[PDB]
RNA sequence: CCAACUCAGAACUGGUACGGACAAGGGGAAUCCGACUGUUUAAUUAAAACAAAGCAUUGCGAUGGUCCCAACGGAUGUUU
RNA sequence: AGGAUUGGCUCUGAGGGCUGG
RNA sequence: GUCGAUCCUAAGGGUCGGGGGAACCCCGACAGAUAGCGCGUCGCGCGUACUCCGAAAGGGAAUCGGGUUAAAAUUCCUGAACCGGGACGUGGCGGUUGACGGCAACGUUAGGAAGUCCGGAGACGUCGGCGGGAGCCUCGGGAAGAGUUAUCUUUUCUGUUUAACAGCCUGCCCACCCUGGAAUCGGCUCAGCCGGAGGUAGGGUCCAGCGGCUGGAAGAGCACCGCACGUGGUGUCCGGUGCGCUCCCGGCGGCCCUUGAAAAUCCGGAGGACCGAAUGCCGUCCACGCCCGGUCGUACUCAUAACCGCAUCAG
């Protein structure tokens, strides 16, 4: 059954800390505890070991990523920015 | 029921003060200190155990106290790398060396272009 | 009066940094011939957590240039680094995330981290999680480079200074609320003895300029001048302004 | 303490120069031959009583034989 | 079938001779009755010859030119085929029946040793007699 | 052939007694203060006081900010 | 918040394991 | 010699040189021709300024039953083992100079080697669920003694033992190997979860043990019945049960802006300079035999009377 209408994973905090802080922390609470796709082996077996560290259970590849997500938004932009600069220099 | 006491002057339940209860031929229970658990050899990266070697305290591996066959594996990097790891290195060494030969030859054909 | 809390920190004692479990200083290789002229290949062996440091660290193994032995290094991990990756350091290293290049070889607009201030100092700028520096322009005549630091300040550095391509991994750490005094306790337990903080207005006059009074209140401007002596310099030090930063001020 | 499984092996160790003594222990179902050497006490078990008597008189002279 | 044929140099990947170079003597792609998998009979080098240099004396050079070989049956999955070839006559010296008896195996190894050493001294097939480093 | 103890129901029965001793929340409608857990005047004050997460302001890019030191030097700093 | 039940005794039902083609 | 101190390093402490200081003193390897080590036989090679102190709860070579005193014992007695050193002898092993077996995981008791280099062990948080081992608790039968007995009670009670160490067997939960090639997807946990990066299945390897058997070892211990006032005999047996309790281990999962010591020491590996014999020398981490074992602590209380509180103090 549906055990909580909206609280979800932040139900472990009971009635403490205020709704906004529970709502705010829910995004990162879900993301840091979720499985992520491993580009190396192709499995959804990447989980956070510590803040910024993401290891694949299957192939054993350990990757440095975001604090609470494997890939941050700025990380994608940096890769494309660096790629564009490399092409011009390597032209 | 019979209750026990430490047989030494160590009075605190530290990891090195572990014990087992033994019943002697005299019909009484007594403690005998048990050595801590040991990990045994493990692979440098994956951390999996190295097969064929028992798990003992470091001093128990001393050559005088352990037969040679129990602390060795008959293979290159035996006791240090698993069989899979050794296989990976051998193939990598051969294939990478072959690729170097291809690079060397490939640049000789272009060097003469003039 | 007595020595205030701010003054007691300089003596060390119970205010020294908690460094028992730290893995060591994170820094580039020592500048040598290989990095000055060509490039040297390294391999990432593991990405580890350093207590008290948000950014993860990377252990890299290098082949020693002239000795028969391995050369171990500890780098601040850039976002995207992974174990088994090849890392190239030197003047002729390609522009890819993780490589360490001199600023002279890095084009304008690139994102870099752990930027050296002095050639060979092994990295002092943009080392915290999610932080980076942006290369602005090059000055071939002076042999210097302009970079934008995380605080938004522009600085001149010699073009020989090295920098790692990319941003520091672990970004977004501070967005998550702590929610608990205990979480703050664990955060500062591995940093130093700075938490919790008692407000000066809650103390007695003997131990703080803000102390005392039949009501809790400062009683004088909390903005203190730059040249105030230790023990008097509390509050907003040399404040150019105060109050909510609205408009262009918060730029 | 070590156990000898072959009567031939027991005789060989009984002729060692460090074999101080031999003791005969007769149980209700077998006979145990125990020889005290420098490092170990070697024991041989002989279930057949008649087969044990033959070994008893085949021990080298000069070795202290005792019955338990 | 195509490249796993006699005189084809291979590298052992498992067992106590992992990393050793060997040459196929007989190939069993279909697999014998006792072994229902692809395997071959190989004659490899258990001990590579040392580095032979001019400054060494004649007696010293002779010892450093010694080779020691092994005869073995190996699964196809436990060898790495190479593009190199070693054309040494071993059809009569090395056979499946040889491995049955220890005395026969020793004689074949000694005979295989003689043919590897003479080939090594000619300066040909330097790769085969060179130790693989990994 | 060998099994351990959980649950449910029924009949009968005692002077309605039966969580029989032991054990073991009184409850409700509201106001004030502090969000909460935590801490505090050892030996008269445990609180509405302190701390707290959150929020905001200030200084500082190392030839630096803050601080210690008679001097030399040092803490923050294995830091950015 | 509010309400009901609770002993003793004699029974009934339900919930298992290992062997045997 | 076997329990500790002793050894190792932790937070830190004490210091050389140097820099300060009237000096007492301050900083503390930071201003510097380190300490020395290794291999040959005095020479070569290496060589980053502490061979220091700092744990009777961290790390760590090796001892177990039985017996013994008015008062001591893992220290004394007896028996049985082990550890670290030293020295040579006998036998065995290797020479295709440096073993053999297995497709493999790996197995076997031996089975070259220097400078140099590399890895591992030592070595690690916390919580929760499961599984395994040991001790205890508990149920039934057999035999031994005791208690109850006007009545009832094939009943109630006490016990009914097996050390280190050595060999062999077993092979948990995992990990690993071979064959083979999977959708009608299957396997699988309490929970997960796993599989063309090779599942299920079939057959293997390895690892744990505080598991089994034997030796140790019944000759001991205990109980009981005698004879004398030391000595003999009998027994010590066969099963069941578990969300049970204590300890240990295994494996999995949860938690962190917290990721939860170091060093001594030990093991393994990469490399192969150099080295024997034409078969007698060389090599040998194998078996057996021989010798050696420092110094200090060790009684007793550990508390409503042996510590502190003025005390034989309800703290
Ligand atoms: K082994
Ligand atoms: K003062
Ligand atoms: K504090
Ligand atoms: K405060
Ligand atoms: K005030
Ligand atoms: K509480
Ligand atoms: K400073
Ligand atoms: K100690
Ligand atoms: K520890
Ligand atoms: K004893
Ligand atoms: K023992
Ligand atoms: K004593
Ligand atoms: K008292
Ligand atoms: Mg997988
Ligand atoms: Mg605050
Ligand atoms: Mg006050
Ligand atoms: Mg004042
Ligand atoms: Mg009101
Ligand atoms: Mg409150
Ligand atoms: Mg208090
Ligand atoms: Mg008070
Ligand atoms: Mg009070
Ligand atoms: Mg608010
Ligand atoms: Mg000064
Ligand atoms: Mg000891
Ligand atoms: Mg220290
Ligand atoms: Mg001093
Ligand atoms: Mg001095
Ligand atoms: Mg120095
Ligand atoms: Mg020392
Ligand atoms: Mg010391
Ligand atoms: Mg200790
Ligand atoms: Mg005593
Ligand atoms: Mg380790
Ligand atoms: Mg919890
Ligand atoms: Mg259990
Ligand atoms: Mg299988
Ligand atoms: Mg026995
Ligand atoms: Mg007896
Ligand atoms: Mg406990
Ligand atoms: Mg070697
Ligand atoms: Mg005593
Ligand atoms: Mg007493
Ligand atoms: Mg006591
Ligand atoms: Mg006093
Ligand atoms: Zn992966």
């Amino acid at each position: 059954t549906k055990r909580t209408k909206k609280a979800g994973i932040v139900g472990k905090y009971g009635t403490r800390y205020g709704a906004s802080l529970r709502k705010q922390i829910k995004k990162m609470e879900v993301s840091q505890h979720s499985k992520y796709f491993c580009e190396f082996c192709g499995k959804y077996a990447v989980k956070r070991k510590a803040v910024g560290i993401w290891g694949c259970k299957d192939c054993g590849k350990v990757k440095a990523g975001g604090a609470y997500t494997l890939n941050t938004a700025s990380a994608v932009t940096v890769r494309s920015t660096i790629r564009r600069l490399r092409e011009q220099t390597e032209s | 029921v019979q209750r026990l006491t430490y047989r030494k002057r160590h009075s605190y339940a530290t990891k090195s003060n572990q014990h087992r209860v033994v019943k002697t031929p005299g019909g009484k229970l007594i403690y005998q200190t048990t050595k801590k658990r040991a990990n045994g050899p493990k692979c440098p990266v994956t951390g999996k155990r190295i097969q064929g070697i028992p798990h003992l305290r470091p001093a128990e591996y001393k050559r005088s106290r352990l037969s040679r066959n129990r602390r060795t594996v008959n293979r290159a990097y035996g006791g240090v790398l698993s069989g899979s790891a050794v296989r990976e290195r051998i193939i990598r060494a051969f294939l990478v060396e072959e690729q170097k030969i291809v690079k060397k030859v490939l640049k000789i054909q272009k060097a003469k272009e003039k | 009066g007595r020595v205030i809390r701010a003054q007691r920190k300089g003596a060390g004692s119970v205010f020294k940094s908690h460094t028992h479990h730290r893995k060591g200083p994170a820094r580039f290789r020592t500048l040598d011939f290989g990095e000055r002229n060509g490039y040297l290949k390294g391999v990432i062996t593991e990405v580890i957590h350093d207590p008290g440091r948000g950014a993860p660290l990377a252990r890299v193994t290098f082949r020693h240039p002239f000795r028969y032995k391995h050369q171990k290094e500890l780098f601040v991990a850039a976002e995207g680094m992974y174990t088994g990756q090849f890392v190239y350091c030197g003047k002729k290293a390609t522009l890819m995330v993780g490589n360490v290049l001199p600023l002279r070889s890095i084009p304008e607009g690139a994102v870099v981290c752990n930027v050296e201030h002095k050639v060979g100092d092994r990295g002092v700028f943009a080392r915290c999680s999610g932080d980076y520096a942006i290369v602005i322009s090059h000055n071939p005549d002076n042999g210097t480079t302009r970079v934008k630091l995380p605080s938004g300040a522009k600085k001149i550095v010699p073009s020989g200074c090295r920098a790692m391509i990319g941003q520091v991994a672990g970004g977004g750490r501070t967005e998550k609320p702590m929610l608990k005094a205990g979480n703050a306790y664990h955060k500062y337990r591995v940093k130093r003895n700075c938490w919790p903080k008692v407000r000066g207005v809650a103390m007695n006059p003997v131990e703080h300029p803000h102390g005392g009074g039949n009501h809790q209140h400062i009683g004088h401007a909390s903005t203190v001048r730059r040249d105030a002596p230790p023990g008097q310099k509390v509050g907003l030090i040399a404040a150019r302004r105060t109050g909510r930063l609205r408009g262009q001020a918060r730029a | 303490p070590k156990q000898i499984h072959e009567i031939k092996d027991f005789l060989l160790t009984a002729r060692r120069k460090d074999a101080r003594t031999v003791k005969i222990k007769k149980n209700k179902d077998m006979v145990k031959f125990k020889v005290r050497c420098s490092k170990y006490l070697y024991t041989l078990c002989v279930s057949d009583f008649e087969k044990a008597d033959k070994l008893k008189q085949s021990l080298p002279p000069g070795l202290s034989v005792q019955d338990l | 079938v195509k490249f796993l044929k006699p005189n084809k140099a291979v590298i052992l990947l498992q067992g106590k001779y992992a990393g050793r170079k060997a040459v196929i003597v007989r190939a069993f792609d279909e697999g014998t009755r006792d072994r229902p998998y692809g395997h071959c009979l190989v004659a490899g080098i258990s001990k590579y010859p040392k580095k032979v240099i001019r400054k060494d004396s004649a007696k010293k050079q002779a010892k450093k030119s010694r080779v020691k070989a092994f005869i073995k049956l190996v699964n196809y999955n436990h060898i790495m085929p190479t593009r190199y070839t070693l054309d040494v006559d071993l059809k009569d010296v090395v056979n499946a029946d040889v491995l049955q008896a220890r005395d026969k195996k020793v004689t074949a190894a000694k005979e295989t040793k003689a043919r590897f050493e003479e080939r090594f001294k000619t300066g040909k097939n330097r790769w085969f007699f060179t130790k693989l480093r990994f």
